[PDB]
């Protein structure tokens, strides 16, 4: 039991260091894709209406 | 890809399109100013034949 103790606290670091330091800036490249389609979207919608 | 080529090619068709819509403007303008001045000049012609049968016949 004190091995799944161990093993939890491990997982909690574990998560701390990921919402820390990697969750940040997979967010801003997924933000960055979505709002790159979003910016062709719109070029395409104001070509057309050109 | 097939929108961001649409796009792209949509808008150079429009970017060529008012450059040649301009260019049909001025070439009807051009046409239409040359069809005048034909006009005036056969008007003219016409004019100079009638006066010079006109001097023909007086002479006569």
């Amino acid at each position: 039991m004190s091995i799944f103790i161990g093993q939890l606290i491990g997982f909690a670091v574990i998560a701390f260091i990921i919402v820390k330091w990697v969750v940040p800036p997979v967010r801003t490249l997924m933000r960055n894709q979505q709002e790159a389609v979003r910016a062709a979207l719109a070029e395409s919608a104001e070509a057309a209406k050109k | 890809e097939a929108m961001l080529a649409k796009t792209a090619a949509d808008n150079r068709k429009s970017a060529e399109q008012v450059a040649a819509a301009q260019a049909d403007y001025e070439k009807e303008m051009a046409e239409a100013r040359a069809q005048a001045s034909a006009l005036r000049d056969e008007a003219r012609a016409a004019g100079r034949s009638v006066v010079d049968e006109k001097r023909a016949q007086a002479s006569g």
